[PDB]
This record gives C-alpha cells, structure tokens and sequence, in this order.
RNA sequence: UCCAUUGCGACAACGAGCGAGACCCCGGCCGCGGGCGCCGCGGGACGGCCCGCGCGAGCGGGAGGACGGCGGGGCGAUAGCAGGUCUGUGAUGCCCUCAGACGCCCUGGGCCGCACGCGCGCUACACUGGCGGGGCCAGCCGGCGCCCGCGAGGACGCGCGGAGCCCCCGCCGUGGCCGGGACCGCGGGCUGGAACGCCCCCGCGCACCAGGAAUGUCUUGUAGGCGCCCGCCCCCACCGCG
C-alpha cells in the first residue's frame, strides 16, 4: 500500500472463473465475487500464495493471477486442512474437495436426482416447495 | 413595525382548555407603562420578558 | 513500575522485543484460525501472536503471586456472537494458542507452575520490570 | 476569578455574554465544567432546568434517536470537534457563536386552539423564553440530524454548518426556514 | 479433653433464633465460648400464578422462605465431650430451632 | 467482581500490616452500588487507584471530572499529603464518581480548624454538592405487568 | 448511481489533488473527498505524504476524525 | 378543604364500627454490639422552622438537612356476575363406561401437518456504522486445573471462581458493498434405549432504503439501549419471573 497512482499495468476489470471482477475493490473481498469462495477460503488461498491480502484487486500482476489459480484448484496438496472445504466427503470419491461456479450447480442438481429415486422424505418436499428443516410453517413464510 | 418587549407583572392563570395558554398583565418598559393583557403558550413566571410583534392588541 | 504506563505502548513494544529475540515462534495454525467462536473472519495483522502473548504475560504479573488457568484466560478475551435473528450472547476464545503461549512461556522458565494453574516466575518479573523502565522514557 | 473553567481546556467563558434581554437569564454561560458531564438531577423543578450549562442541553439531544440512546461520551467529543472546526472557519469563540444561534431560532409566536375555536379556528400567541430556547436547540440538532443519515460526510460537519448558518440568519439552514414558516402561517391566523 | 468443636443453628424465625443466642451465649461465658458468625441469608423464592387456570389478567404470587444461620464454634478446648451437654440443657429448647454439633 | 461491602475492602487488607497502621485517616465515597476507600497519610503529593497514577485513569475524556477538587481548591494542601484509593463497584462513571467524592472527603477530613473546614465546605460545595453528599437515587425494581419498572405490556383491544 | 475511483492517474496526483488543496487553510478527509470526487482512502494516503512535507499541522486527532491547518498559508 | 365518607363548621339527630389511613417487606443517613461471610438491635422526618394568607381545616414560597411533603411493593370493605375452572386432587351431586373395557400396560404415528386473515415478540434497513487487535469496570449470585481437538466437544484430577455496552489504534468509504443473514448442500459432535432435537466448520447469500388507512406505552436512575441469572427441561429460550 502507500500506493497513489495508477500501475502502468493497473488492469480496471479482470475476468476469472467466467466471472468478471472490478479493479477498484481491495483483491480478498473482490474474490468473493465467486462462487465456492468466500472471506475466510480466501485469504487462507491467498496467504499461501505469498500474496499480498490488502492491495487493490486490479493491480494484481499476472504471474500472482496463475500461482493463485493454482492453490485454488489443488488445495489439499499446498497444505490447508480439511475442515475448510465445502465439500468434504464425496459421495462417489470419498474424497475432500472445493469445488467452484461450473460445478455448484451440478453437484446440486444431481443431489436432488438421486434424492427423487431413492424417494426420501426430503425430495418431495424439495418438488412442491417446502421446508425441509422442521420449521413449523402454519403461520410463516406466506407466498 | 418595530416589536417591541413587555415584562410581566402577573398572571392570572390557565384559561385555554387542555391547560397550557395563560393569561397575562404585560407593561411596556420602552418607558409608557401601558398596562394591558395577553396570552402565552409555554411556562411562564413573574418578570419573564416576552416579545410582542404587535404594539397593541387586547384579548380576554 | 509497570503499571504507571499505559498497556498499549507496552504491549507492542514487549512484542516487537520479542519477536527481535526469538523467545517465541509462531506455529503453523496460525494462519487459519478466526480465534473464537464468536469471532467473524480471521485477524488482519500478521503478528498478533506475540501482542497477545505479551498481554498474557502482562496478565500474569498483574495478578502476581495468585495462579491462573488457561480457561481462565479465555474468558478475557471474549466477544459476542452475531448473525443469528436471535438476541446476542457471549462465548468464550479458543484455548489452544493461549496453551501454546503458556507452554512456550514456561520452556522459557519464567512461568513456574504451582498445584493449579501457573504464576509467574521472579525471572519474568525481572524482564517485565526490566523492559518497562526501558521504555519508561 | 481563582480558576477558569478552560471548556475542553481550550475556550474559556469570560468574555461572553448574550446580545437578547428576553432569553439572557434563561441561559447559563458561566457555570460550565471543564466537562459537559454532570450528574446533576436537573428536570427536577419546574425551572432548574434554567440553569443547566447550554453546552449539556445541547448534548443531552444529539442521543435523541432511539438507537443512540443513553451515548454522552460520543456527543461530547462530537462537540468538541465542532467546536474546532468553528474556531477554524471564523476564528472567534465557537460559544458566542452557540449562544447567538440559540436566540436567533427559536419563534417568537406560535399557533394554538383557544377556548371552542370550532372548525379549526387557531388564534395566534406569544413564547416564553424557556420554550425559544428549548425549540433552538432540538431544531439545531434535528437539522444536522437530518442532513447526515445515509450521507457520506459526518454528524459534526453538519453540526457546525448548521450552528454557523443560524448564527448568521441565513435561510438556507434547517431552523431558520422552520422559524419562519411556523411565524408567517401564525400571523396568517392572527 | 480438647476437640475443635463447632455449633450450627438454622431457623425461619428471627425471634427465637435471637433468643436461643442469648441464653446459649450467657450459658457459655466459662466455658470460653464466644459470639456466633451471622451468615448470609438463604432466600427461597417461587413464583405461581395466581390461578388454577390461564384467566383474565395474569396475576403473580411470590412467595419466600428465609432461613437464619448462626454458628459458634469456639468451645474447642474450654469443652469436653461431657460438658458440651452441659450447655445444650440449661438453654430453652424451642421446638424449631435444629441445633448441630460437629468437631 | 467486588461487592463494595466485603470485608477486605473497608480494611483494605491488601495493604501490608507494618505500613497500615501510618494511614491513620479513612473515608467512604459512594454513588450507585460503587464503593471508594481512601487511606491518608503524610507525603509529597501522590495518589494512586488499584495500584495506578491519577493520571493514568480511563476516562481521559473525564480526567479533569476526577481532578476537580485539586483546581478548586488549589494545590499546595494535596502536595502536602498523599493517598491510596481502592474502588469496587458497577461501572465506570459511576467509580469516577465515588472516587472524586471520597477524595473531597479525606483531604477535607485532614485539616484540625474546623473553621476552615467549614470555609472551605463552603467553597467546594458552591461549585457543586454532589462532591461533598453522596447522591440517593438508585435502581427500581420491576413488576410483573410488563418487561419494565413502569412500562406496561402493548394492549390490544381486539 | 455516483461512481468514484481509488487510484489517481499520474498527474491528477498534482493539477488538483495538492494544487488545489494547498490554497484551503482547513481540510478533512470527507470534504476533499466531496470536492475532488475521490473515494476517502486515497485522501488519507495524501494527508499522510503532506504531514510528511510538512506544509499542514494536526490540531485534533483520532480514529472516527483528524483534521489539519494550513500553516503554510 | 383532601389523591381519598381525608378533615373544619352546622343541622331531628345522638352515639359507634368496617373500609381508607394506621400496618408488614425493601432501600437510602447515623449509633452500639458482634463477626469465617457484613448481620443483629436502635435512632432519624414530624407539613417540625421563617414568611404570607386563611376563624379553621389547610394552601404558596424559602431554608437546613441522607431523604420534604401518599419512594417502590404486599394486604385489601358490603353486594354481585348463570365470568373461568368437573382435564389438579381419596372435592364432589346426577347420568354413562364397566371383561372383544372410556379400566391399566406395550409398538408405531399426531398434537409441529399449509393457497390464506392477525395477536404478543425477535432481527434489520447502516458512517451516531460493520470488521480486526487491545484495555477495562456489575448485581440477583456464583466451581476449577492439566492434556487433546480450528471449533463444538472429549480423557483424566482436584475444591475453587464474574460481561456486554464503552474507551484506544487501524481497515472499509455510500455501492442491496465487508449492511442483513433467511433459505439450502457436503461434513464433525452431544443428549438419549431410540433424532425427527441441539451445537460447530466451509460454501450459497431471499425480502428489506424507516413502512397507508389505523393504534399502544410513558414523568428520575424513569423511557430507551446493553447484557447476566433462575422456571419448566434427557438436548433446546426469540418465552416468563428477576
């Protein structure tokens, strides 16, 4: 920081994930522009970059956008723990994952598929829109 | 034109109903001790100075 | 004396001290953890770690001769809880740093255990009163 | 006198007075404490509250909004600021400044619903200093109030613009447009 | 010969319990015993509706037990185990007023 | 934590026996559920809180609300002696309070003319009462109508 | 609606953001905000490089507000 | 005249009583005693003093005093309501159930089900602010050490103990943005015979820009804001008494 004037490099909107992110905004709040990440996954992804957490998004050099993709993509192996993913017990894998944007929607798509057949108390109640937590719903929540 | 100031001399207490306006027996102090009446809204006590926008006017 | 300046230009002077003296090292968790339940997002600075274990040790000497627990000296650096469309309410800090400090402390020897709890050692009365007359001018 | 009470320890009280004869007794000037901070039980009596410092009752208002209820130490230092600020625009005592602008608002007459007045027929009345006073201050503070929420720029910024404004008369300030709006349409059914 | 010994009292009733003192304490004077230790008051509270049922305005009882304590413990060695006895008889045995011995 | 009843406090057993038996003077300042001891003795113009400086107190906003009594009454009589005060007791203010009544108190509990004391009564009390008389308000209870001591539950007529 | 960058381009760091606050006598961090159309935290930055030149002088400091005097009139 | 059938002064009325006040608990100031732990007994204030008025009862002002003129609660007259309660009871009259039982015991489920109207509340609409670090004081009252685990929690072993607002330093800088955290998707634990119940972590991030006709409560430690303990309870407080 201390920093006034514009890098010659100073890019003013940046593109990442299919997503589109402003250059103005400090870089661990920009990032929360995605889906999958938030404040706390952030700076524990940047951090490990050797990145710095308080520099305005759009000044960020290129070689940093990569090296950030990179722990981004590979989390477990760069070291953080496996209490900070969202998705930590694959139903197929086994595996401890994060995954990001073109995958929220998949995995949550297909959750349902499999809740339909296998014919739960929960998938009927995700068809014709009602809560599936225990929430009392004589009173509340009218349309 | 010019409004001038009264001083109180008494006052003959709450008439409005619902309280709150009081009657009142002013004297000009600009030096003529034209004893005269009005009425105020807001608490009010013996040698207050009030600001009167009209050298004469009378009520009761 | 020690308290005859204020807790802010002491605590992050002793830290400085500290970390120029490699008395202590901050270890590998310290880069993930949002200290406390109550807490919302992890802390800004990088070097927290030594100012809370100065106001830890400056917490032992306050109380002198009288022992203190780690649980203890969780419930002095609580917070409130929000987020929650229900009222607020108190919880206590994590103790796993403040075992780390305390730990750390007494490798050190300034920090003599007793039957419960630890209180301080006349060696860290030594040092604190030593850097607080330092930094007294 | 053996000690002068430096208000903030900055601005003294003695060479100040006010210029109005109606309201010049129903403002304390000299009993202020070095802070406007005093446990007194004022609203007591009936007309105690003529001798609490102008600076406390100023401060006792600008935590008039239910959220920012039962904050003094806040209003103070936002005083304080303004008080600076004051000072570094005119360069005179930011006291007369408060004292002027106190007795420039305020109306000197009012609207009310005497004996029947049947269909809404309001004669016209007088003020007593006591409610001038009272009515200056909370339109002082509302104004700035007003002009501060969802804004950029601060509480005391607004504070001070609106005190300077009203001590210089000017309509473009809050109080001074409530004054003349409440005078002219009380003249209207005089 | 010398034990350490210890006096408890409990009641409801301030009266009696300010009387059982006098007469304890003027028994004692030989012995060596002194004056009691007043304690801090134990307050039970219970709140009940007033009603039987859930009608009209909602109407509170408080009720409240205070219990008294004094405790002379400073027979010890002036006391032996038979002359403890000889200072619970002269006293006025009230019929509430639990006294408990403990060295 | 502390009561402001305890026994400890109005002995003030903190202080070490060999010394304790110098202060020979002692005081009470109070407020609201907010207790002030004061030890006195002979010095040089010293005050101490729990073990900390006058200047060096919390309400730097309010220091000059604790030092009252020094400027109007000047200096040379505290630089004259020295003190020890101990506070206990709900909130911050409130222990500003007490601390400022109790050391109006001492000091003026040290002169031998009761001319004087009552002189100088006179000067302090002209600027303000409560640093002399302890101030009786105090909290209310609450009733079960509603959530407040004079609030009432929101009626509906229908 | 009103859009306000955070990183001057060279010279505006010299035609208006000094050029033009260095004739003022009193200025805040808000005000040269609402003046100069720029967000709040470039304004700080300034401050801090002017304090270091040393042509204002602090009269009232703290977190929530700092203002300055122009003592080089 | 009085908050008050509270009092003065008269009258084919005289003389009494209940209710009101008096009374009991709590707190504020002082004294004595006693003391593991602040807890036992008493004093003190009474429209007493000055000034005005008024036959008077009593009204207005000013003093000194911890407190100044019913400080907060409890008790609560005669008479009555087709008010509520037979689902509180070895309280109960008359009917109906009474061996394929409305008796008693076990296994599951429900009382929580939702296009909809409203009553008491909770959270918010942000700069008088949100986030991060630090310093720091309550009372009804009250249990802590060591080691693992981010946390929630867990294994051992002993009797010992208090918070939010607030203040200070910084980041954000008017953007439905770091305001707001409903909804939903993996996961780790507790309770219990058994989760449908409750906590913690990551992620997603609904309305909401001060709310129309209408309407409620409130005069000093009061309103409002902030949090803390008990009740029921195997776990669970946006509830209620404090």
């Amino acid at each position: 920081m201390t920093t006034i004037v514009q890098p010659n490099d100073y890019r003013d909107l940046l593109r990442m994930f299919n997503t589109n992110i402003q250059g103005k905004v400090v870089l661990e709040c920009a990032l929360v522009g995605i889906k999958g990440i938030g404040r706390r996954f952030a700076n524990v992804a940047l951090k490990k970059a050797n990145i710095d957490v308080h520099k305005r998004a759009g000044e960020l050099t290129a070689a940093e956008e990569d090296a950030l993709m990179k722990v981004l993509e590979d989390p477990l192996s760069h070291g953080i723990p496996a209490w900070m993913l969202n998705r930590n017990n694959d139903f197929e894998s086994g595996k401890d994952m994060h995954i990001l944007v073109n995958t929220i929607a998949s995995t949550h798509r297909a959750d349902l598929e499999r809740l339909r057949k296998t014919r739960c108390e929960r998938g009927v109640r995700h068809h014709h829109n009602l809560k599936v937590r225990g929430q009392h719903t004589k009173s509340t929540g009218r349309r | 034109p010019e409004p001038i100031n009264a001083r109180v001399i008494e006052v003959l207490g709450r008439t409005s109903s619902r309280g709150g306006i009081t009657q009142v027996k002013v004297e000009f102090m600009t030096g003529e001790k034209r004893q005269i009446i009005r009425n105020v809204i807001g608490p009010v006590r013996k040698d207050d100075i009030l600001v009167l926008m009209e050298s004469e006017r009378e009520a009761r | 004396s020690v308290t005859r300046v204020p807790a802010d230009v002491f605590i992050n002077s002793f830290a400085a001290h500290l970390k120029n003296r490699g008395i202590i090292k901050c270890p590998a968790f310290t880069d993930y953890v949002k200290t406390g339940v109550s807490r919302q997002y992890a802390p800004r600075d990088a070097d927290w770690f030594y100012i809370k274990a100065a106001s830890v040790i400056r917490h032992f000497y306050i109380s002198g001769s009288h022992s203190i627990g780690v649980a203890g000296l969780a419930r002095k650096y609580s917070s409130l809880q929000k987020g929650k469309t229900t009222p607020h309410h108190t919880k206590r800090a994590s103790c796993k740093v403040i075992r780390s400090i305390v730990s750390q402390f007494l490798g050190q020897k300034l920090l003599i255990a007793g039957e419960r709890g630890r209180h301080i050692s006349p060696n860290g009365r030594k040092m604190v009163e030593d850097f607080a007359e330092g930094l007294q001018k | 006198m053996s000690l002068e009470v430096a208000l903030f320890n900055k601005w003294p009280l003695t060479d100040v007075k006010c210029q109005d004869e109606s309201l010049e007794a129903y403002i304390s000037i000299d009993n202020h404490s070095f802070v406007p901070h005093s446990a007194g039980r004022w609203s007591a009596k009936r007309f105690r509250k003529a001798k609490c410092p102008v600076v406390e009752r100023l401060t006792n208002s600008l935590m008039m909004h239910g959220r920012n209820s039962g904050k003094k130490l806040m209003a103070m230092k936002t005083v304080g600021e303004a008080f600076e600020l004051i000072n570094l625009y005119t360069g005179k005592n930011p006291v007369q400044v408060l004292v002027d602008a106190v007795a420039n608002s305020g109306p000197r007459e009012d609207s009310c619903r005497i004996g029947k007045g049947g269909q809404v027929r309001r004669q016209s009345v007088d003020v007593s200093p006591l409610r001038r006073v009272n009515i200056g201050i909370y339109n002082i503070a509302t104004g700035a109030r007003k002009a501060a929420f969802r804004k950029v720029r601060p509480f005391a910024e607004c504070l001070a613009e609106e005190i300077m404004n009203a001590a210089a008369g000017a309509d473009k300030s809050y109080a001074i447009s409530q004054r003349n709006s409440v005078e002219r349409i009380a003249v209207s059914n005089r | 010969m010398h034990q350490k010994y210890t006096i408890i009292v409990v009641g409801k009733d301030l009266k009696l319990v300010e009387r059982y003192v006098k007469s304890i304490v003027k028994e004692g004077r030989a012995f060596g015993i002194s004056g009691p230790c007043r304690a801090p008051v134990r307050r039970l509270t219970i709140t009940t509706r007033k009603s039987p049922c859930g009608e009209g305005t909602n109407t509170w009882h408080r009720f409240e037990l205070r219990m008294y304590k004094r405790t002379f413990w400073v027979t010890c060695g002036g006391n032996d185990i038979s002359t403890i006895l000889s200072k619970t008889v002269v006293i006025p045995g009230i019929q509430v007023t639990v006294e408990v011995e403990e060295p | 934590m502390a009561k402001g009843n305890r026994r400890d406090l109005l002995e003030r057993n903190d202080i070490e026996v060999r010394e304790r038996d110098k202060y020979t003077v002692h005081t009470l300042g109070k407020k609201k559920n907010s207790v002030a001891v004061a030890f006195v003795k002979a010095g040089k113009g010293d005050i101490l809180v729990n073990n900390v400086p006058l200047a060096l107190v919390r309400p730097e906003i309010l220091r000059t609300k604790v030092s009252e009594p020094i400027m109007i009454l000047g200096e040379s009589l505290f630089k004259g002696l020295d003190m020890n005060i101990k506070v206990a007791g709900g909130g911050h203010v409130s222990q500003i309070y007490a601390v400022r009544q109790a050391i109006s108190r001492g000091v003026l509990a040290s002169v031998k003319d009761e001319a004087a004391r009552s002189e100088l009564r006179a000067k302090l009390v002209s600027y303000d009462r409560q640093l002399v008389v302890s101030d009786p308000r105090r909290c209310e209870a609450k009733k079960f109508g509603g959530r407040g001591a004079r609030a009432r539950r929101q009626k509906s007529y229908r | 609606k009103v859009d306000y960058p955070t990183l001057f381009a060279d010279e505006a760091a010299m035609n208006e953001a000094l050029k033009f606050i260095k004739n003022s006598k009193c200025i805040t961090h808000t005000q040269i905000c609402e003046r100069l159309r720029v967000s709040v935290a470039l304004a700080k930055r300034v401050m801090r490089q002017l304090v270091k030149s040393g042509d204002f002088a602090i009269v009232s400091k703290s977190s929530r507000m700092t203002i300055f005097k122009n003592m080089t009139k």
